[PDB]
């Protein structure tokens, strides 16, 4: 035992968008990271053992100084029996672990706000991380977006063990990344202000880069950094002439939809 | 006499597999899909234009694919004819999903059931290293492997093995049978393929908007106009190429080497009944217009092969946590959960049980590479013909967990190749001065729609019944729902269930075999259960 900071990665009612998106870090590569940087003490997608052997792992793991990473949001449901691992409910595994970490960090709009599963009627009645582990004194830092963009995560944890508890916004999101809206930093701004919009995807305007307000774009009411860091170091939704759907706002699914209007 | 191994670690989703043993052999397997969200429920009464977004969130390992079957399903209830340019983008992108998905599934999710990271610390660099070049038309310098070794040496020196912590090959396991040299070769790649995987995704971002979870498709299909610049049609190819070299000079070789030292596995994995819808359509209303042939294979007879008919496919419950026991074909399916606690009312899984005709059927690449094979698709054979040889087996050896596993390298080949044509084709018309993406459409008073995607794990199909531009029913059956997932009313076991049976296990306390068969089927429970 020693080396780098123990990290416990928990997978609740997720879809693995957030874990996959993580493997996409650059600068801090996943190898550098998972090796010379952090110490992924528990992570069900990459663990070499299975079942029992890993349960033992977590157990020992959550004994030290560790950072919890919770992907997903919890089915508190009509019991909370919608998600079970090792035969135990996802709430329970969470009530156990979260509370013991120097710091917890909820990844993706599911962990954070409640995600896809939590959309009407929310049959599983799933809710966000620190809206469930709150009563247990958990105050997680939200790395929003469906999924969040490597650096927002990585940069966030780096910030932890380096400087400290990052300044956060109203929705518990690091201001150092979710400060500005999407619109604020979008290129088709020009057209927004000038009044030049596309009225259809297959149209001269659309093809020449007209703003998407019309088509449904939600950059206006969405705080993210996409326009400026951008995905896979090569693109973004709008750059691909597709409306922004507010994938990092507390209730996009049911709020900012229909996603092809307003 | 049951062994239980919940969770199934290196997969996607929450899978619990319970096995019963009778003197070294599995005697009863159970596939217990353990979490539920219920998107089909969430979807009720929304604009079918939205759908493609929700469902895409079925999962993220197999990103985009649920987008596709969704664009495609409305396009179908609307009856749009998307600019073949759009057809090009969409199949272009799917192609990378294959490249990425599979690259990262052998190494990063399947390897460790074979490789003995530990073992490697022995291995003579100069030795393993000299082995390399013999196996790959790529010069692997002693320095390389020699590094890898120290990089892992420093994994013991740290006190923390993190990922490897309670590893099944720790202190050697009888079932790990690899020359320390080979492990040092495997591992060295494992670690590289962690780098490539970025690129395989960087390129998919190009058309795709961002990786993971895609944003560039629409009913009327595609919106990414910018990706048409040659300036950008170049940037893809260059990635495309390098990801292809890796896959060819490296993923393909290793599957082969390892598959070598594990030839006994070619005799285990009991499956019959395969089917596919085909993928990479050239005309969107013809399954027969697809690059990879659509076909059905009953039992193991690679000589029949009849047509895929989506009329006789109805999910089941009975041993699923949903009300009642009666079955329904998608277009008329229901989704209201039960939950009886575990084996309650005999129910064990959140996944419905999609029975084909009446029979279980195993979808995915095996089924794919069998269907192709049984139908001249040249590149497919040329591919197996060599495997089957390098190995030195026959067709029936393909029917095993070694088959199932092997086939997946080939599928990723009989796709990595093709991608070459589509990009070109696209770059042609662009040069022409044809940039048609998107077609104008309108909602019929009411209509039905169905879109078939042959996802990296198989036959995906979304199915919409819309009334006035609002969803009246948008149910979906996903690959893993076929492969993993309960028994039917006719209690017929499932692809994997049967695959587990008879599997010998050398050490219950560390059952690598349970995992070698379950991982060969690339289980994706988030999809499966949706
Ligand atoms: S936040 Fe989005 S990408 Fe992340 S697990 Fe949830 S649905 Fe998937
Ligand atoms: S495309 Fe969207 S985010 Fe960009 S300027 Fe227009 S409305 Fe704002
Ligand atoms: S859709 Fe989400 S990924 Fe960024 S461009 Fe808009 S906040
Ligand atoms: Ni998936």
């Amino acid at each position: 035992a020693k080396k780098r900071p123990s990290v416990v990665y928990l997978h609740n009612a997720e879809c693995t968008g957030c874990s996959e998106s993580l493997l996409r870090t650059v600068d801090p590569y996943v190898d550098e990271l998972i090796l010379d940087v952090i110490s992924m003490d528990y992570h069900e997608t990459l663990m070499a053992g299975a079942g029992h052997a890993v349960e033992e792992a977590l157990h020992e793991a959550i004994k030290g100084d560790f950072v919890c990473v919770i992907e997903g949001g919890i089915p508190m449901g009509d019991g909370g029996y919608w998600g079970k691992v090792g035969r135990r409910n996802m709430y329970d595994i969470c009530a156990e672990v979260a509370p013991k970490a120097k710091a917890v960090i909820a990844i993706g709009t599911c962990a954070t706000y409640g995600g896809v599963q939590a959309a009407k009627p929310n049959p599983t009645g799933t809710v966000g991380v620190n809206e469930a582990l709150g009563k247990l004194g958990v105050k997680a830092i939200n790395i929003a977006g469906c999924p969040p963009n490597p650096m927002n995560f990585v940069g966030t944890v780096v910030h932890l063990l380096t400087k400290g508890m990052p300044e956060l916004d109203k929705q518990g999101r690091p201001v150092m990344f979710f400060g500005e809206t999407v619109h604020d930093n979008c290129p088709r701004l020009k057209h927004f202000e000038a009044g030049e919009f596309a009225t259809s995807f297959g149209s001269p305007e659309a093809k020449k880069g007209y703003c998407l307000y019309e088509l449904g774009c939600k950059g206006p009411d969405t705080y993210n950094n996409c326009p400026k860091q951008l995905f896979n170091q090569v693109n973004w939704p709008v750059q691909a002439g597709h409306p922004c759907i507010a994938c990092s706002e507390p209730n996009f699914w049911d709020l900012y939809s229909p996603f092809y209007s307003a | 006499n049951k062994i239980v191994v919940d969770p199934i670690t290196r997969i996607e989703g929450h899978l619990r597999i319970e096995v019963e043993v009778e003197g070294g052999k599995i005697k009863n397997a159970w596939s217990m899909s353990t979490l539920f969200r219920g998107l089909e429920m969430i979807l009720k009464g929304r604009d079918p234009r939205d759908a493609q977004h929700f469902t895409q969130r079925a999962c993220g390992v197999c990103t985009y694919v649920h987008a596709l079957a969704s664009v495609r399903a409305v396009d179908n209830c609307v009856g749009v004819k998307i600019p073949e340019n759009a057809t090009l983008m969409r199949n272009l992108t799917m192609g990378a999903q294959y490249m990425h998905d599979h690259l990262v599934h052998f190494y990063h999710l399947h390897a460790l059931d074979w490789v003995n990271v530990a073992n490697a610390l022995n291995a003579d660099p100069a030795k393993a290293a000299r082995l390399a070049n013999d196996l790959s038309p790529r010069k692997t310098t002693t320095e390389s492997l020699k590094a890898v070794q120290a990089k892992v040496k420093a994994l013991v020196e740290s006190g923390q093995l993190g990922i490897f912590t309670n590893a099944y090959f720790l202190g050697g396991h009888p079932a790990y049978v690899l020359p320390a040299e080979v492990d040092l070769i495997a591992t060295a790649h494992y670690l590289e393929a962690l780098r490539v995987q970025v690129k395989a995704a960087r390129a998919m971002a190009i058309f795709g908007a961002k990786n993971p979870h895609t944003q560039f498709t629409v009913v009327g299909g595609c919106t990414n106009y910018d990706s048409l610049r040659p300036e950008r049609i170049a940037e893809f190819r260059k990635l495309y190429k390098e990801v292809r070299e890796f896959i060819e000079q490296v993923y393909i070789t290793d599957l082969l080497a390892v598959a070598g030292f594990y030839k006994n596995w070619a005799g285990i994995g009991k499956t019959s009944n395969f089917l596919t819808c085909g993928e990479f359509p050239t005309d969107e209303y013809d399954l027969n217009s697809r690059y990879t042939p659509q076909g059905v294979i009953w039992g193991n007879d690679l000589s029949k092969v009849d047509d895929f008919n989506p009329d006789l496919i109805e999910e089941h419950v009975k041993y699923s946590w949903y009300e009642g026991a009666d079955a329904h074909h998608p277009y008329k399916g229901v989704t209201k959960p039960k939950w009886t606690e575990f084996h309650g009312e005999d129910r064990y899984s959140w996944m419905k049980a999609p029975r084909y005709k009446g029979e279980a059927f195993e979808v995915g690449p095996l089924a794919s590479v069998l269907v192709a094979y049984a139908k001249k698709h040249e590149p497919t054979v040329k591919a197996v013909d060599l495997v089957l040889k390098t190995l030195g087996v026959g067709p029936e050896a393909l029917f095993s967990t070694l088959g199932r596993t092997a086939a997946r390298g080939i599928q990723c080949l009989t796709a990595a190749q093709e991608v070459e044509v589509w990009l070109d084709k696209l770059e042609a018309n662009v040069k022409a001065g044809k940039d048609d993406l998107y077609t104008d459409w309108q909602y019929p008073t009411e209509s039905q729609g169905v879109g078939f995607v042959n996802a990296p794990r198989g036959m995906l199909s979304h199915w919409i019944v819309q009334r006035g531009g609002k969803i009246e029913n948008f149910q979906h059956v996903v690959p893993s729902t076929w492969n993993l997932g309960p028994r039917c009313a006719e209690r017929k076991l499932s692809a994997v269930e049967q695959a587990l049976i008879g599997t010998p296990i050398a050490d219950p306390k560390r059952p690598v075999e349970i995992l070698r068969t379950v991982h060969s089927y690339d289980p994706c429970i988030a999809c499966g259960v949706h």
